[PDB]
C-alpha cells in the first residue's frame, strides 16, 4: 500500500494495531 | 447413533437479525 | 439473532468479564428463548456453573446443555464411559465396576487421580475442557471444577441452597457472587436472582464475609431485576448500564443498549415454545417470520424474503437448504450424526467432508478436489497428521499432557519444551528448523514475561493484576508503556520516543478520538452499530459515510464535498459505483456471488472466469481504439499458489519445492526471449541463493529469522552489522585482490527505527554524511547534508508535504485543496488535476491521462488497453520531433518490454522480474540487472554485462527447460560479458542517489528532489531507478511503477488506483502527499 517507514502516526505496528475503530472497520 | 442424542437442535445456526 | 429453523431468539454468550489467567475464567451469559429453566437472571439465561446440568438414574443418565437440550445417555455405571457422537461429548464416571482399579489412560490421564476412584464423580469432557460433576447430599450433581488438560483448575464454591456463592479461577483470584431477593417464589423458582460479582481478591484467599452494601468493593459486574424477576439492566465495571431488556410474560421482547442498539420482537404465543413472528430493529431492518411444515420464510422490510428449508423431527432436524432473494439455492448434506458432510453452493459446487472413526473429521474434499486429511489420535483424541491439498504432512509428537514437543513439517521438525512447572502448556523453549532455538519466559497470568530470540535479545513484557500489558521492553530497553481505564479500555500509548497516544470512547465502547501530545486528533462518528459515520483528520478534512437500512454504505463524501454513490442488489452486492468525477462502474455476477462481468466508464465490458475453487482463471480484456482484445489466463495450484499466468505478449511459469517455496519463475515472451530467477530457500524459507537470469548467482548471508548479515556477487562481498533490534548499522563491500574496502556505510536510528544519522565514506574520497531531524509527530521536518544543499521541510496539519527550503535557495511551496489535489500558484472536484505545473492534462472516460500539453507546445498523447495499461505513446516536441514509444505487459501487468521508434528507427528494452521487483533491463547489446534488499523494493548492486543476442537453437532449449520448470544449465548459458558491479547509496526512503564503481569511485550522482526523487539530468538512462519501485522512462519523463505511471511533475498518477475505493478516497495521490516520508512501491 503505502509504507511510512519514518511516521509513527499509523504505519507503526503499535500505533495501527491498538486503534479499535481502525481495527474494528477490516471486517 | 441412539446414545447421546439430544431432544433439541442447537440454535446456534442459521441465525437472522441481531 | 433469531432462530428460522426453530423460531426462537438466541442470545450468544455476551463476556460480562474475562480476567487474564492460565485458563480464563470468562463470565459468559446467554439467552435461548426455548429454554424453559429458570436459572439466577431468570428464565432462558444460561450461567457460568449453571450452564450444564447432569442428573444420573438408574436406568438412564442425562446431560442437559447451556441451551437446555436434553442430551440422553443410557445408565452411566461407575467407571463406565458414553460418547456422542452429534454433540462430540464424553462423559465417564468414576469409581470402578469391582475389578482391579487401574489409572485412566488416553483422554481421560488429564484428570486427577483422586476423582478416579469416587463414585460420585462423573467427568465431562467437551473438546478440550473437563468438567468435574459431583453427587451432593442432596442428589444434585453440581459443577465443581473446570480443569484443561495442562491442569489448569477453575474451582466452583457451592452452599446451601444449591447457590455458586464463588468462583476460584486459575490465577488465584478469588470472585464473590451476591444473591438477593428479586421476585416471590414461584414454582421451579424460589426469587434468588445474581445481583452481581465481586473480585472478592487477586491473591490468597477470599474473606470470609462480604457485605453487599459495603463501600468499595470491586463489582466486576451488575444486573437490575424488575417486580417479576426478569433481567432488565447490565452494569459495567463502573454504574454504567450497558444492556437493556424488556419482557412479556418473561419472553425477550426487546433488548439492546443505551444508544447504538434497539431491536424488539415479537411472538406468536409467550411462551417457550412461541416462535418470533417479526423482528424490528430500530434503524434497520424489520424482518417477518413465516413457519411452514419444512420451510421459513423470512420476509424483509426492503421485500426480500429468503427461504430456510429444514429436514427431520425432534434433535435430529437439520437445515439443508437456504433460498436466497434472488432464488440461489444452497444445500447442505448431514450423515446419520446430524454432521455436515456436504455443501453445495448454488452454481452446483460440492465440498465434500467424509468423516471416520470418533475424531468426528478425517478429510475435508473442495469442489476442485483439495484434500485436506486431518488424522486424529484414536485413544487420545488430538492432532496427530495433518496434510494439505499438496500431500504435505506435518506430523505431531505429543507428551504425557498433550503438548507438541515435535512437530515435523515438510521441511525440517520444529522442536517444543515444557518446562515451566506452574504452566506445564507454555512452551518454555522453541527450536526452529533451521536450529536456532528461543526461549520464552511466562508469568502467573499464562502471559508471555520474555522473550529471547535466536540471537539472545531479550524483549521483556509487563502486566497489572488484570492481565494486561502496560509495558514492553526491547533489547535496547526502550519502553512502551500502555494505560487502561476501569472498563479495560486502552486510553493511553506512550511510546519509545516519547510521543504519548490518548484514546477516547463513548457509552457503546466505540473508539470516537484519537489525539497526540501535540494536540491535534482524529475524530470518530458512529452511526448503528459499528457503521462509521464521519472521519474528521487533524487538518479538518471530513469524510462522511451514509448508509442505509441494511448497513450497507450508499453514499461517500470526500473532503471537497463530492459524494461517490453505490448501489447494490438484493444479495447486498454492489452493482453500480459512482465515484467523485462521475465514472460510473456496473457489476454482474453469477449464482456464486463471482464477479463474472464489470463494465466500465466508457461502455467496455471486462468478463472474468473462475474455475471450481473460486479461483480466478481468465480475464476478457475488451479491445480499445489502440490494443485488441486479449485474455489472460491463470492456472492455479491445490494449495491456491499461483502456477502460471498466460497472457498475449508473456507466459509467467511459477515452480515451487517441496515445500512451497518459489523455486523458479520464468517468463516466456511472445518473440521467444526467456528471463528466468531461480531461488534456494534454507529450512525457513529464507532465501540463500538467488540467481537472476544469466547474471552472476548472488548468495545471500542469513541468521536467525533471515536476517542478513552478508551478500556474495562475483568477486564483491557485501558485510552487513546489525543492533539487538536486527537494524542495519555498518555497511561493508570488499573486493578480491583490493585490501582495503570499497565504501563503508554506518547509520544511527531513532527509538521508532527511524534513521538518525548516516555517513558514506567510498574509497575514492567521496565522503556524505547525513543528519536527520524529526518533529513531534514523526515527519521528516530537516536534513543536513555536506554533499547536497541542507533542507527543511513544513508540513500542514493533514500530514501534506507544504514546503521544502534549501539552503541559499528559494523555497518549493506547494498547495493543495481539502482532497488532496495540488493546486497550481480553488478546488479540483473529481480529483482530476487538469492543470499544474504549466501544463493542461486531458482525461478520459475512465480518468487516464490521454493527453498532456506544455507551454512549449510539448504535447504527451496516451493510448491504453481495456486494462487501463499504458500502451503506446507519442510524443511531439516543440522543435517539430517526434517519438512513438509503446509497451508490452505479462498476464500480472508487469511491464516485460519497451519499444521507442524515434527518427524510423526502433530501440527495444526487455525486462525481467522477480515477483515485483523489476530486477532486469535487456538492452540491444547489454544486460543490466538490479539486486534490490531481500524483502523489499530498495535496490542493493547493479551488475552490467555486455551480451549479444541468443542463437536460434538456444532459444528453443531455454524455452524447453521453462516448460518443465527446470532452470538452465549453467553449462549452456550464452557468451556474456564480465559483469561490471555498481552499489547504491540510497537515502531515508530508498531512492538511490550515488551510485558507485568496484574501485570506491562514483559513478551516478543525483540531486535529491521533492516530487521527481532526484532533479532533472540529461540522460536519465544511466540511472532510472528512482524513490521505491519507479523506473524513469526516457522518452516520455513519466515513473513507471508497478501498476500506473506516476507525473514527476505533478506529484500524481497518471491514472486511477486500480484498487479503486480501497486504495483511499484519491485515486490519484501519491505517498499521501508527503514524497519525503512515504512511498508507493507497487504503485497502488
Amino acid at each position: 500500500i503505502i509504507p511510512l517507514v519514518v511516521i509513527g502516526a499509523f504505519a507503526a505496528r503499535a500505533a495501527i494495531g491498538a486503534a479499535l475503530g481502525a481495527g474494528i472497520e477490516l471486517g | 447413533s441412539a446414545v447421546g442424542l439430544a431432544d433439541r437442535v442447537s440454535a446456534c445456526v442459521p441465525l437472522v437479525g441481531k | 439473532p433469531v432462530n428460522p429453523m426453530l423460531g426462537s431468539k438466541l442470545l450468544p454468550e455476551e463476556v460480562d468479564f474475562a480476567l487474564a489467567a492460565p485458563d480464563t475464567f470468562t463470565f459468559a451469559r446467554g439467552y435461548l428463548s426455548s429454554n424453559p429453566r429458570i436459572g439466577r437472571l431468570g428464565r432462558g439465561w444460561w450461567l457460568p456453573g449453571e450452564s450444564m446440568h447432569l442428573e444420573l438414574s438408574e436406568d438412564a443418565c442425562v446431560l442437559v446443555d447451556a441451551q437446555g437440550r436434553r442430551i440422553g445417555f443410557p445408565a452411566l455405571a461407575p467407571g463406565a464411559q458414553h460418547y456422542s457422537g452429534s454433540e462430540e461429548l464424553w462423559l465417564r464416571r468414576g469409581g470402578s465396576s469391582g475389578g482391579e482399579a487401574q489409572a485412566w489412560r488416553g483422554r481421560w490421564a488429564a484428570v486427577p487421580a483422586e476423582l478416579q476412584t469416587q463414585e460420585g464423580s462423573v467427568l465431562v469432557l467437551s473438546g478440550h475442557s473437563y468438567l468435574h460433576f459431583q453427587r451432593c447430599p442432596d442428589g444434585i450433581w453440581r459443577l465443581q471444577a473446570s480443569f484443561g488438560r495442562a491442569g489448569y483448575r477453575t474451582e466452583f464454591r457451592w452452599s446451601g441452597r444449591g447457590l455458586l456463592t464463588g468462583v476460584r479461577d486459575s490465577a488465584g483470584r478469588s470472585y464473590a457472587l451476591v444473591y438477593q431477593q428479586a421476585c416471590e417464589p414461584s414454582e421451579g423458582d424460589d426469587g434468588l436472582r445474581l445481583f452481581g460479582v465481586i473480585l472478592a481478591s487477586h491473591d490468597g484467599p477470599p474473606p470470609d464475609y462480604i457485605d453487599p452494601q459495603s463501600p468499595g468493593l470491586d463489582w466486576l459486574v451488575r444486573y437490575q431485576f424488575s417486580d417479576s424477576g426478569d433481567l432488565i439492566a447490565v452494569r459495567d465495571r463502573l454504574g454504567q448500564v450497558v444492556r437493556v431488556f424488556a419482557w412479556r410474560e418473561h419472553m425477550l421482547v426487546a433488548h439492546g443498549e443505551p444508544g447504538g442498539l434497539e431491536v424488539r420482537y415479537e411472538w406468536d404465543v409467550h411462551a417457550p415454545h412461541g416462535r418470533v413472528v417479526k423482528q424490528i430493529e430500530a434503524g434497520g431492518l424489520t424482518r417477518t417470520f413465516r413457519y411452514l411444515r419444512d420451510a421459513t420464510e423470512v420476509s424483509d422490510s426492503l421485500g426480500r424474503v429468503e427461504r430456510y428449508e429444514f429436514a427431520g423431527e425432534g434433535g435430529q432436524r437439520r437445515w439443508t437448504a437456504l433460498v436466497r432473494a434472488d432464488g440461489s439455492r444452497s444445500e447442505f448434506d448431514y450423515d446419520l450424526f446430524g454432521r455436515l458432510v456436504a455443501m453445495r453452493d448454488p452454481l452446483g459446487r460440492e465440498t465434500r467432508r467424509r468423516r471416520d472413526g470418533q475424531g468426528r473429521m478425517l478429510e475435508e474434499e473442495s469442489p476442485g478436489k483439495a484434500r485436506y486429511r486431518k488424522r486424529v489420535d484414536e485413544e487420545t483424541g488430538l492432532l496427530v497428521e495433518l496434510e494439505d491439498a499438496m500431500q504435505r504432512r506435518w506430523t505431531f509428537e505429543r507428551d504425557e499432557r498433550g503438548n507438541a514437543t515435535t512437530v515435523r513439517g515438510p521441511a525440517g521438525s520444529t522442536r517444543y519444551a515444557y518446562e515451566d512447572p506452574r504452566l506445564p502448556d507454555r512452551p518454555t523453549r522453541i527450536v526452529d528448523p533451521r536450529g536456532g532455538e528461543r526461549r520464552l519466559e511466562w508469568n502467573r497470568f499464562g502471559l508471555l514475561a520474555a522473550l529471547t530470540d535466536c540471537s539472545g535479545q531479550v524483549w521483556r513484557y509487563d502486566y497489572d493484576n488484570e492481565g494486561r500489558l502496560v509495558a514492553s521492553s526491547d533489547p535496547l530497553g526502550q519502553l512502551t508503556r500502555r494505560r487502561y481505564d476501569p472498563l479495560g479500555q486502552l486510553i493511553g500509548l506512550e511510546l519509545a520516543d516519547g510521543s504519548a497516544l490518548s484514546y477516547e470512547y463513548d457509552a457503546l465502547g466505540r473508539q470516537t478520538r484519537i489525539a497526540d501530545a501535540e494536540g491535534h486528533a482524529t475524530l470518530f462518528s458512529w452511526g448503528h452499530g459499528d457503521l462509521l459515520a464521519r472521519v474528521s483528520d487533524a487538518g479538518g478534512g471530513e469524510l462522511s459515510y451514509l448508509h442505509d437500512e441494511a448497513g450497507r454504505l450508499v453514499a461517500l463524501t470526500n473532503e471537497n464535498g463530492v459524494q461517490a454513490q453505490f448501489r447494490y442488489d438484493l444479495l447486498d452486492r454492489l452493482v453500480e459505483e459512482t465515484g467523485f468525477d462521475g465514472r460510473r462502474q456496473r457489476y454482474r455476477y453469477n449464482a456464486a456471488d463471482e464477479l463474472i462481468a464489470r463494465e466500465d466508464a466508457d461502455g467496455r465490458e471486462t468478463t472474468y472466469a473462475y474455475d471450481r475453487d473460486g479461483r480466478l482463471a481468465s480475464i476478457r480484456v475488451p479491445a480499445t481504439e489502440h490494443a485488441p482484445a486479449l485474455v489472460e489466463r491463470y492456472r492455479w495450484l491445490a494449495d491456491g499458489r499461483l502456477a502460471s499466468a498466460g497472457g498475449a505478449d508473456c507466459e509467467v511459469r511459477y515452480t515451487y519445492d517441496e515445500v512451497g517455496n518459489l523455486r523458479l519463475e520464468s517468463q516466456v515472451h511472445a518473440d521467444g526471449w526467456v528471463y528466468s530467477v531461480e531461488h534456494s530457500h534454507d529450512a525457513l524459507g529464507v532465501r540463500q541463493t538467488s540467481r537472476y537470469g544469466d547474471a552472476p548467482p548472488v548468495a545471500w548471508l542469513t541468521y536467525g529469522p533471515g536476517h542478513l548479515h552478508g551478500a556474495l556477487v562475483g568477486a564483491v562481498e557485501l558485510a552487513f552489522e546489525r543492533d539487538a533490534l536486527h537494524r542495519e548499522v555498518r555497511r561493508d563491500a570488499r573486493r578480491d585482490g583490493q585490501d582495503d574496502a570499497l565504501f563503508t556505510q554506518e547509520r544511527q536510528h531513532a527509538p521508532l527505527g527511524r534513521l538518525q544519522r548516516s555517513r558514506l565514506r567510498l574509497a575514492g574520497g567521496f565522503d556524505w554524511q547525513r543528519g536527520y531531524r524529526y518533529d513531534g509527530l514523526g515527519q521528516l521536518v530537516g536534513i543536513d547534508d555536506n554533499q547536497y544543499p541542507s533542507v527543511r521541510y513544513e508540513y500542514d496539519l493533514g500530514g501534506r508535504l507544504l514546503a521544502s527550503r534549501r539552503a541559499g535557495a528559494a523555497a518549493s511551496t506547494y498547495r493543495y485543496d481539502a482532497a488532496g489535489n495540488r493546486l497550481e500558484g480553488a478546488r479540483w472536484a473529481g480529483n482530476r488535476v487538469e492543470r499544474i505545473a504549466g501544463n493542461r492534462y486531458r482525461f478520459d472516460a475512465l480518468g487516464n491521462l490521454v493527453e498532456r500539453i506544455g507551454a512549449d507546445g510539448e504535447r504527451l498523447r496516451l493510448a491504453y488497453d481495456g486494462a487501463q495499461r499504458l500502451v503506446h505513446l507519442t510524443r511531439d516536441y516543440a522543435d517539430g520531433t517526434r517519438l512513438e514509444a509503446r509497451y508490452r505487459y505479462d498476464a500480472l501487468s508487469r511491464r516485460i518490454a519497451k519499444v521507442v521508434l524515434r527518427d524510423g528507427v526502433e530501440q527495444q528494452v526487455r525486462f525481467g522480474w522477480d515477483g515485483d521487483r523489476q530486477c532486469a533491463e535487456a538492452f540491444a547489446r547489454e544486460l543490466r540487472t538490479t539486486v534490490h534488499e531481500p524483502g523489499g523494493f530498495v535496490p542493493l548492486l547493479r551488475l552490467e554485462q555486455a551480451c549479444e543476442p541468443d542463437p536460434p537453437e538456444l532459444l528453443q532449449l531455454r524455452q524447453a527447460f521453462a516448460a518443465e520448470g527446470q532452470p538452465l544449465p549453467a553449462q549452456c548459458v550464452p557468451a556474456l560479458g564480465e559483469a561490471r558491479i555498481a552499489f547504491f547509496h540510497t537515502d531515508h526512503l530508498g531512492t538511490p542517489l550515488q551510485l558507485s564503481d568496484e574501485r570506491g569511485q562514483l559513478r551516478w550522482q543525483g540531486v535529491p528532489d521533492d516530487w521527481r526523487a532526484v532533479a532533472p539530468e540529461r540522460q536519465p538512462g544511466a540511472q532510472p531507478i528512482r524513490f521505491q519501485g519507479q523506473y524513469h522512462d526516457e522518452e516520455s519523463g513519466l515513473y513507471y511503477n508497478r501498476y500506473r505511471y506516476y507525473l514527476p511533475e505533478a506529484g500524481r498518477y497518471a491514472s486511477q488506483d486500480p484498487l479503486g475505493l480501497g486504495g483511499g478516497p484519491n485515486p490519484y495521490a501519491y505517498a499521501l502527499n508527503a514524497p519525503t516520508l512515504a512511498y508507493d512501491p507497487t504503485g497502488l
